[PDB]
């Protein structure tokens, strides 16, 4: 059984999610410019920030944000922004998006000036991702709640997060025994996944620090959501 | 902070 009222509710998030997009004309070049460590990171940099405003379009829609308190609007934004875009990558290298071109994407992120502290779980963490055979939905709903946690630093009314979030883990619970009744720990396995994902927030400070000591910068945006000082 | 995130929310 899947409610009238949640059958809508997702169509509408697939709405969102495919609205996404980013123009090919940025994302070719991840396989068009020279491999070099420098213009590995330029294109990282430039795919990020092009991904965030991509991020607070697909935000701006989800059912019931629009009116939240603003000051928990942007606790949410940078709370879930590192979260929310390391599924992103997640999707691209799982799904093989022909437009993210994903073996390039790999060669450019595996010299880029991050520690191998970071690549190497990074990269296990994707492969087990895809383990879970994942459909479109499901990254989509997956996005959506993690980008409204009322877990996040700062926010002010946790219940009126967690007033938008429910509806959606629910649609995903169903979504999880609907589309795979074989194995029933699925919608578990998802979860713990996001816990996953969490570390990766620690990781990205220190690859943010060892970048900027090295004399790498970021965009205005970025500066902002990942509060680059 | 906000001033770019707040930007992108109003349009
Ligand atoms: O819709 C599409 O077709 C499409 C195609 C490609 C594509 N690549 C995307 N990326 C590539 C990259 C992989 C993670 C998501 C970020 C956006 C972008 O982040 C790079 C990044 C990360 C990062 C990495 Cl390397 C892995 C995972 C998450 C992050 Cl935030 N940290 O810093 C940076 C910039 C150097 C400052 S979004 C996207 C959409």
């Amino acid at each position: 059984e899947l409610t009238p009222d949640q059958q809508t509710l997702l169509h509408f998030i697939m709405d969102s999610y495919n609205k996404q997009r980013m123009p090919q004309e940025i994302t070719n070049k991840i396989l068009k410019e020279e491999f070099s460590a420098e213009e590995n990171f330029l294109i990282l940099t430039e795919m990020a920030t092009n991904h965030v405003q991509v991020l607070v379009e697909f935000t701006k829609k989800l059912p019931g944000f629009q009116t939240l308190d603003h000051e928990d609007q942007i606790a949410l934004l940078k709370g879930s922004a590192v979260e929310a875009m390391f599924l992103r990558s997640a999707e691209i290298f799982n799904k093989k998006l022909p437009s993210g071109h994903s073996d390039l994407l790999e060669e450019r992120i595996r010299n880029s000036g991050i520690s191998d502290e970071y690549i190497t779980p990074m990269f296990s963490f994707y492969k087990s991702i895809g383990e879970l055979k994942m459909t479109q939905e499901e990254y989509a709903l997956l996005t959506a709640i993690v980008i409204l946690s009322p877990d996040r630093q700062y926010i002010k009314d946790r219940e009126a997060v967690e007033k938008l979030q429910e509806p959606l883990l629910d649609v995903l619970q169903k979504l999880c025994k609907i589309h795979q009744p074989e194995n029933p720990q699925h919608f578990a396995e998802l979860l713990g996944r996001l816990t996953e994902l969490r570390t990766f927030n620690h990781h990205h400070a220190e690859m943010l620090m060892s970048w900027r000591v090295n004399d790498h910068k970021f965009t205005p945006l970025l500066e902002e959501i990942w509060d680059v000082q | 902070d906000h001033q770019l995130l707040r930007y992108l929310l109003d349009k």
